[PDB]
């Protein structure tokens, strides 16, 4: 799992995007344990109860532990785009709507295997892009 | 009599030398052809390889091959080898553990290197990988494609560059392309072959090097995947025919076992050469 | 009035001939000793001579690099032509007669048929020219413009013959490889009028051991023996052999735009002669300095410098030495050019600098292929000669891209055994080679701060990360700081935070060095409409990887110095 | 009356032409070899005989067989005695039997289709310059090595002078054009390839001394070919196989051509490099061998010329053909292809004369001008 710079980039206008980097570069220091735990939770726990654990809005955690579910779907959905569509393309270039809830998406949507490789792949996206700025 | 294909058909990880200078990670890596950027095997390799397997047959090697070097005699040899090309590389699959690509490119090369040297019973081999290519360049129609020649085998999955195989039920693979080519074939664009055959893409491995525990240097290593299919043309000159009927039945043998590459002690390298056959 | 102009010798052919460290220095010194016995005429006789400072202790021999270039134009005085061309076949003949004295390793020798060789082989061009003026600045573009297209003419050694007994045709051969001599060694009027061998005797010239005194024992045809008994000598000497012993430093350096510096000056009224004052005093000067740092000079003392320096001694790097050339050159040309300087200088202008090209390779991988490494280091590299070959070579060229060409740049590559190369080039002006130094000196450890390795493989690892945080304007230096530290954020690394900063500031300095001095060339070149996908590629330098490579090359030459097999 | 053949070669390989340094004689660095570009034309004629005698079935294999006295004058009217021997290069005959004429090694594209045959040529050294010699006025004169030169000046012929820090006509080969020379630069024509070879050596007790070689393999690019014009007599039929044409095996693939039997080859290569023609000057085609450079020096206001190196394997019939081959007893200096001399006024004529003195060396395939 090489490091992907587009990827990188777009974890960074998605950390942006989901008001977890303040306009001083800096983060809610909890998200750094955020990120590294999604990791481990989808490899040892599976990717539905993962991503339903880190999408919960109902959580007692110390900060908004939710966000992290929208900069992941953010950066899958930017992933989508970019995508060389042809007829023997595997990938599904379909971006993932606003309105669902990254759980339901791939409840509702059963090719799993295309889900985890782009998660996994967003989620070592964000630890690597989460270290740019300042840890407050 | 005068120009035959063989085939190599690697059993183990091959890792043939290119002695050049290296500006990243892996300190060694293999030989690639300069113009199509393809993993090949020099001509000297070949030479060396097939010369230390007939080393026992002193007649034999010094009619084929030539003089030992610092020997005085000063013998050249009768038999000329040519390049060895990347014809068949595997590759990972869902539905199987490898497919074995072949590239469109790679197919047209092989048939105007086949019309160029003129090989051994080439003609029919020529006129029906023709008949190949054209059919699939008319279900093609310039879109990138990949076609295996199964039915079990339609919609495979290449794992490194995200492509499906489908199976077009309007072209023949007659048999002996199925054994030139090599089996569960799939055929797909030079564009995903390159990628498939580059350096971040073929296996890098890394080793050491261990004192007491300590280790003491480290480096990384890149292979060509085995079972992979390459093909070089070998002018047999007007020769000695036992000699020459010796050599081509020891090499179409199926107990014969050929080492070209470097790591001969951890078994890197090891083929079982094949000629063309009739068809 | 007229004036008579000197060109000398297939210089590059005459080296290319030769393969041996005594062939480098046997080839240059021969060329500038027939400029010397060549314009011995006209400066004895006194004559009002513009080209170079021909006076002082040039002729004196300092340490032997030949400090005279063949560029000579003198004035002129009512038959001087006819003087010069019998001095000049006189010469050829003193020549051949040194040649045909028996204190080389010879077998047999003639005098008539080695001195048609040597007129048929060494090309000695005289220009005479009716220029109606009185002003140096002037009179020299006009006579070095003919003297450029004279050099174009070929002249054949017809047939040689070469193999055995006493009848071959070349004598060029034992001029320039049996120089000195038999063992006590013997000298040649080379090292007569110069007054050291192998490659690893200056590479490890550190530990105060003299290894050609013990090699000349264990000896006593010679270079082949020699070199292995120097080898095996510091073989067993490997107490305290470092990895850097081993290693040989080539430093090759050009004067960049000197004409150009030249016609600047014209324009503002200044002597040439004051040019001429700071190269003397440079080339005097770095033969002092490279003798003094441990190397060897070799070349010549003109705009010209190839020195063979060991990596590593007495504390001291090649890259100080370097340092301490350039510093050398800028004293020199400030101390001499200072009206130039005080003149030309307050609105804009680059002042005169030297080009350097460094290759450090094992002792073995012969130097042959070093020397060729090195002549690209400092020609396409060091003074962006691709750019400008590669335009001219499509006929682009022209005035627009011809103001991008980047010149005081320092090349070097490091090939260490097993075909690994760290390549890379960098300014040295502004503050980023400054920066490089000092890091140099403070991380190299002497015979305290610390040095951590896992950086190096951090910044090869995360370079695409680094190249967003360095394309990032507004927050670089910021962002930076906090990817230093929330990687390598454990306890050990609290110790490491000054090699952390400086890092990021060098980093910072290239990064904006290189946006500066690349990226309207390479919007420009990515336009061209006649360039290939491959010279475009090959011609654009992305500004940030290639900071990112320049640090990550300096980290590996510290830990290349630092690090012993132990 | 003669038979004329067009032979083209197409390379099946990477190839390599061995100069000055080979990797295994007695000088200092002899593990680096590098490939000339072409084959000098004692290998075309050293081909030729080989095929001559390989459709006639005469060679030596093996043990130093001796020939019977009837193979012996089979040889002689085949082949004749010597190799390319440079000593008899005053003579008025080529020094081999059947084979009379060859001309210089041709660089030709073949594109598609019959089509033509795009002859590529080295650019003359003033291609978009004008020199402009002497203006008479008694002034302002050269000395070259030598006597008196009348100052050639050298402007873009498009003002300035000639800078030669934008000097690459020695970089470009060219062709025929509709009003206008066709420009190909030098490496897109050639592709070089260093090797890097070994002795595995595996054994037991041998010494790892000398296991180690670089070589510089060149490889034309897909549309090009080599060709050349040859002329027979008591007709062989040269037919087409697989030669070899020097250096680590090179394979050829020959096709043989008959042409016009009223046709001399020599006008046909002229008419071919008729395109690059100027009434002051004389373009070297083919590498140029004269005595004494200085008497040609004497003869011209200018020699914008380069060197290179001649060097033959000297073997005759009676030769070992499988020991140490014998090369020429003299390095011998050759004017470049695309090099010029600029005559002074008159002495054209003079200057022919010099150089078609040596009819064995234009009759080889060598001093070709136009
Ligand atoms: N003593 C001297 N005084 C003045 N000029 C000198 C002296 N010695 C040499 N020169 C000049 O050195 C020049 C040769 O420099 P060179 O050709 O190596 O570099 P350049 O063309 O100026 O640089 P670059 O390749 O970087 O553009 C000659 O033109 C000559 O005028
Ligand atoms: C003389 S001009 C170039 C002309 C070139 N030397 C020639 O012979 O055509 C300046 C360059 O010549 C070379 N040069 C001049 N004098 C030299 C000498 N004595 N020894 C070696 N190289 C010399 C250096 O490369 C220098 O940059
Ligand atoms: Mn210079």
């Amino acid at each position: 799992m090489k490091i992907s710079k587009k990827q990188i980039e777009y974890a960074i206008e998605a950390l942006r995007a989901n008001n977890i980097i303040t306009n001083d570069n800096q983060y809610p220091k909890v998200f750094k344990g955020y990120i590294s735990s999604f990791g481990a939770a989808v490899i040892q726990s599976g990717l539905i109860p993962a991503i339903i654990f880190f999408e919960n809005e109902d959580n007692d955690a110390n900060a908004d532990r939710h966000k992290i579910i929208g900069v992941l779907k953010d950066i899958i959905n930017a992933m989508r785009q970019q995508y060389t569509v042809t007829d023997a393309t595997i990938l599904v270039s379909s971006q993932i709507p606003a309105n669902y809830s990254m759980a339901q998406y791939i409840i509702e949507h059963g090719n799993t295997d295309q889900l985890l490789k782009e998660i996994t792949e967003a989620a070592v996206a964000m630890k690597l892009a989460l270290r740019m700025y300042k840890s407050e | 009599m005068t120009t035959r294909m063989y085939v190599i058909n690697t059993l183990s990880n091959m890792h043939v030398g290119s002695g050049e200078v290296n500006y990243g990670v892996i300190a060694n890596l293999i030989q690639r052809d300069s113009v199509t950027n393809l993993p090949n095997i020099n001509s000297s390799g070949l030479k060396g390889a097939i010369r230390e397997y007939f080393k026992e047959n002193e007649d034999l090697v010094r009619e084929l091959f030539g003089s030992a070097p610092r020997d005085e005699k000063t013998l050249p040899g009768k038999v000329r080898f040519f390049e060895a090309n990347l014809l068949s590389m595997p590759v990972r699959s869902d539905k199987v553990p490898f497919l074995m690509a072949i590239s469109d490119e790679v197919l047209q090369e092989l048939i105007t290197k086949m019309k160029f040297f003129n090989c051994e019973e080439a003609t029919q081999y020529i006129s029906h990988l023709s008949t190949l290519l054209d059919n699939i360049k008319t279900q093609a129609q310039g879109t990138d494609f990949a076609y295996v020649f199964d039915p079990l085998l339609q919609g495979a999955i290449i794992e490194e560059v995200s492509i499906r195989a489908t199976c077009p039920s309007h072209i023949p693979l007659q048999p002996s392309l199925k054994k030139l080519l090599g089996d569960r074939l799939v055929i797909l664009s030079h564009k995903y072959f390159s990628i498939l055959s580059d350096d971040n893409h073929l296996p890098v491995l890394s080793r050491n090097n261990l004192e007491n525990g300590q280790s003491a240097n480290l480096w990384y290593e890149q292979v060509l995947p085995r079972y992979s299919r390459l093909y070089f043309m070998l002018m047999d000159g007007n020769a000695q025919s036992e000699y020459l009927k010796k050599f081509r039945d020891t090499l179409c043998t199926p107990s014969t076992i050929i080492q070209i590459g470097a790591n001969a002690s951890i078994g890197y390298g090891y083929c079982q050469i094949s000629e063309l056959s009739p068809f | 009035m007229k004036y008579i102009a000197i060109t000398l010798g297939p210089i590059t052919r005459t080296i290319e001939m030769a393969e041996s460290t005594k062939e480098l220095w046997a080839a240059s010194y021969f060329f500038s000793y027939l400029a010397k016995k060549i314009v011995e005429p006209f400066v004895k006789k006194n004559r009002t001579f513009q080209l170079p400072l021909i006076n002082e202790e040039m002729q004196k021999p300092h340490c032997g690099a030949g400090l005279f270039p063949d560029r000579y134009i003198f004035k002129s005085e009512p038959g001087d032509l006819e003087l010069l061309k019998q001095h000049s076949d006189q010469v050829l003949i003193e020549i051949a007669g040194h040649i045909a004295s028996p204190s080389l390793p010879g077998t047999a020798k003639d005098v008539s048929q080695i001195y048609h060789y040597l007129k048929s082989y060494i090309k000695i061009y005289f220009i005479e020219r009716t220029l109606e003026s009185d002003d140096p600045h002037v009179v020299i573009p006009a006579c070095e413009k003919y003297l450029n297209i004279i050099e174009n003419q070929e002249t054949f050694p017809e047939q040689e013959e070469t193999m055995i007994s006493h009848q071959k045709s070349d004598f060029l051969k034992f001029l320039i490889t049996n120089v000195n001599g038999k063992i006590r060694f013997t000298g040649s009027f080379l090292t007569r009028d110069a007054f050291f061998e192998s490659i690893l005797e200056i590479s490890a010239s550190e530990l105060n051991i003299n290894i050609q005194q013990k090699a000349l024992e264990v000896i006593t045809k010679y270079s082949d023996q020699i070199w292995d008994a120097e080898e095996i000598i510091l073989n067993d000497n490997k107490a305290q052999l470092r990895p850097y012993h081993k290693y040989i430093a080539i430093i090759k350096s050009d004067g960049d735009s000197m004409g150009e510096t030249i016609k600047s000056m014209g324009a503002y009224n200044i002597p040439i002669t004051q040019l001429s004052k700071a190269l003397l005093s440079f080339n005097i000067e770095s033969i002092n300095e490279i003798v003094a740092y441990g190397g060897k000079p070799i070349f010549i003392g003109g705009d010209d410098l190839l020195c063979f320096a060991p990596v590593c001694c007495n504390g001291n790097n090649v890259f100080n030495l370097v340092e301490k050339l350039s510093t050398c050159f800028d004293q020199c040309i400030n101390q001499h050019l200072q009206q130039y300087i005080n003149a030309c200088s307050e609105a804009q202008r680059p002042l005169p600098s030297l080009s350097f090209g460094i290759s450090i390779t094992y002792h073995k991988y012969p130097m042959f292929e070093a020397l060729h490494t090195t002549d690209y280091l400092l020609e396409m590299v060091a003074k962006d000669n691709l750019f400008k070959y590669t335009l001219s070579n499509k006929n682009i060229l022209n005035e627009n891209m011809k103001r991008f060409i980047l010149k005081n740049k320092l090349a070097f590559s490091l090939q260490k055994h097993s075909g690994q190369i760290y390549h890379t080039a960098m300014s040295k002006k502004g503050k980023s080679y400054v920066k490089f130094n000092m890091l140099l000196q403070k991380y190299i450890l002497k015979n305290s701060e610390k040095f951590l390795s896992s950086v190096i493989q951090m910044i090869r690892a995360h370079a695409e990360i680094l190249q967003i945080i360095l394309q990032n304007e507004d927050k670089r230096t910021e962002m930076l700081k906090n990817y230093f530290d929330n990687n390598f954020n454990e306890s050990c690394h609290l110790g490491y935070t000054g090699l952390f900063e400086d890092i990021q500031t060098l980093l910072c300095l290239r990064y904006q060095e290189n946006i500066q001095d690349y990226q309207n060339r390479n919007e420009i070149i990515q336009q061209n409409t006649i360039l290939t996908s491959d010279e475009k590629e090959i011609l654009i330098v992305s500004p940030a990887m290639d900071a990112i490579h320049t640090i990550f090359t300096a980290l590996q030459f510290i830990h290349f110095i630092n690090y012993n097999k132990d | 009356m003669n038979r004329h053949y067009l032979i083209t070669l197409t390379p099946m390989d990477w190839f390599f032409f061995g100069g000055e340094r080979t990797l295994d004689d007695g000088k200092s660095a002899d593990y680096i070899s590098h490939s000339n570009k072409f084959p000098q034309q004692s290998a075309l004629l050293g081909m030729i005989r080989y095929q001559l005698l390989k459709q006639h079935n005469l060679l030596s294999q093996f043990p130093y067989t001796e020939n019977k006295p009837t193979e012996k004058e089979i040889m002689k009217t085949l082949i004749g005695e010597q190799s390319f021997r440079m000593t008899e290069r005053k003579a008025k005959s080529l020094g081999l039997g059947v084979i009379k004429q060859i001309s210089p090694l041709m660089l030709i594209e073949c594109k598609d289709d019959t089509s033509s045959r795009s002859i590529y040529f080295p650019l003359p050294l003033d291609d978009g310059y004008k020199v402009s010699f002497n203006e008479t006025s008694n002034e302002d004169k050269v000395f070259y090595n030598g006597i008196e030169c009348p100052i050639p000046n050298v402007y873009p012929a498009s003002r300035k002078f000639f800078d030669h820090k934008t000097y690459n006509n020695y970089l470009f080969w060219c062709t025929q054009g509709n009003n206008q020379i066709k420009k190909l630069l030098s490496d897109e024509i050639w592709i070089s390839k260093m090797q890097i070879g070994i002795t595995k050596h595996v054994e037991e007790g041998e010494d790892n001394d000398k296991s180690f070689y670089k070589q510089e393999f060149l490889q034309l690019k897909k549309s090009f070919i080599y060709a050349f014009y040859i002329t027979l007599s008591g007709e062989s039929e040269l037919s087409s196989d697989i030669i070899q044409l020097g250096g680590q095996r090179s394979v050829f693939r020959m096709e043989v051509e008959s042409i016009e039997e009223n046709s001399d080859i020599q006008e046909k290569y002229q008419t071919a490099a008729q395109f690059l023609t100027q009434s002051d000057r004389l373009l070297i085609l083919s590498p140029t061998y004269v005595d004494n450079l200085k008497e040609l020096s004497a003869l011209c206001n200018f020699m914008w010329s380069d060197s290179i190196v001649f060097r033959n394997i000297q073997t005759t019939n009676a030769s070992n053909f499988y020991g140490k081959p014998i090369k020429s007893s003299s390095k011998y200096h050759f004017l470049k292809p695309g090099s010029v001399l600029y005559f002074k006024q008159g002495k054209r004529k003079e200057v022919e004369k010099l150089l078609m003195d040596y009819t064995y060396l234009r009759l080889s395939g060598y001093n070709i001008y136009i």
